[PDB]
DNA sequence: TGCATCCGTGAGTCGAGGGTAATAACGGCCTGTACGCGTCCGTTTCCGGCA
DNA sequence: TGCCGGAAACGGACGCGTACAGGCCGTATAATGGGAGCTGTCACGGATGCA
């Protein structure tokens, strides 16, 4: 498998990363196995499903919600059913609602589970519209979700293999291009990085 | 250096012909590269 | 064995048995995963001369391999202790 | 935008000087490598006669 | 005395029968995430991450 120089990744300024526009911690993170890269994303096969996709967000978020009122529907019927069994024998003021309150937080936590889960597949949904090359994607186990969920308009590795194939989908002569623009146009900071 | 290089190399290409999990890959990767890098120069990352 | 000179299997038929066969192999890297732990518990105490601790680890991790290979479940033994001999 | 944090580099010159932590151990087999007297080429004495 | 012209052992190539050198395989109760050594220089420059 391919390896990469640690003279151009580790120095005073990084040649990799100045190629690349990638932060020295970011291009260690991806040639140490910590964090996936995103190799390379179709434009045209994202630009025509994107409406297809949402499509499809749009039914599993239907979905999940049907399966909440579900939930809601059931802690209805096993409210009665306490309603039922508290309200007609003899108990404590507080002992009738003992299991109310404590219906009401499975309820509550129900609830939460269910807003986490929305919360991620809505970050899902963002990351992957929002997908664009030499991106990190932490949380292997979001990178592998996003992978089997859309296995195509995108291809992605991580290691010296993944570095090799950035280096290759690279062109020198736009990149140049670019950066004397920026040095032409830019102010401070922005070019003094381009420089 | 030489012979751990091979030698993490020789591995990496056995675990690789028989089929193994992407950790075991992976780590047997960080092995060889981390080994390539204290082959050029030691100690310029990490514990020499 | 149907590969050659074989039969036009039928769409169900091929697909099941490709599940399966794919299922076999997720079930045993998921094995492999789990059991991990055991390699890297033996392989702490032979660091100290001539091989490196996460050397070490990978060559328990490859025999692991091997001994989810000849591992069998007849025998009605613990896993753990038929891995044992074939990491060490 | 400023500030702290961190990393990396260089900081003498001439003799005197040389050898280290950390445990299943066997059967069955198998192919390979070797290598020890004998008869050949060849080189150091032989000895029969001799000048 | 020395020389001539072969003659006597001391050495290169061996089938053969044996020695062993080295390598592979396989072991069944159970055991399931490290030791570890560090952190008494000083000035300089610069890159990076965050308020």
């Amino acid at each position: 498998a391919p390896v990469t120089h640690i003279w151009y990744f580790k120095g005073v300024p990084s040649r990799l990363g100045y190629l690349l526009d990638l932060a020295p911690k970011d291009l260690e993170k991806i040639i140490y196995f910590a964090a996936y890269v995103i190799t390379s994303v179709d434009e045209e096969m994202r630009h025509n499903e994107l409406s297809t996709l949402e499509a499809e967000m749009a039914v599993e978020r239907k979905a999940v919600e049907d399966q909440r009122d579900g939930e809601l529907e059931a802690r209805a019927q096993k409210l009665e059913a306490d309603l039922a069994e508290l309200e007609a024998e003899g108990a404590k003021a507080d002992a009738r609602r003992k299991v109310r309150d404590g219906g009401e937080r499975e309820m509550r936590q129900i609830r939460d589970r269910a807003q986490r889960e929305l919360d991620r597949l809505e970050d899902i949904w963002s990351t992957f519209t929002k997908l664009a090359p030499k991106q990190l994607i932490v949380d292997e186990n979001l990178y592998r979700e996003l992978v089997d969920r859309y296995g195509e308009y995108f291809t992605g590795a991580m290691g010296a293999e993944s570095i090799q194939k950035l280096i290759e989908n690279f062109d020198i002569d736009a990149e140049a291009e670019s950066l004397r623009d920026v040095i032409r146009n830019g102010k401070g900071q922005k070019k003094l990085r381009a420089l | 250096l030489y012979r751990r290089v091979i030698n993490r190399n020789n591995r990496l290409k056995r675990l690789i012909d028989l089929g193994a999990p992407e950790i075991i890959v992976n780590n047997e990767k960080r092995m060889l590269q981390e080994s390539v890098d204290a082959l050029f120069d030691n100690g310029r990352r990490g514990r020499p | 064995e149907l590969s050659e000179r074989g039969e036009k299997l039928p769409a169900a038929q091929r697909r099941d048995m490709m599940w399966i066969c794919r299922d076999g192999d997720r079930a045993k890297n998921h094995l492999l995963e789990a059991n991990l732990r055991l390699v890297v518990s033996l392989a702490k105490r032979y660091t100290g001369r001539g091989m490196a601790f996460l050397d070490l680890i990978q060559e328990g991790n490859l025999g692991l391999i091997r001994a989810v290979e000849k591992f069998d479940y007849t025998k009605g033994y613990k896993f753990s202790t038929y891995a044992t001999w074939w990491i060490r």
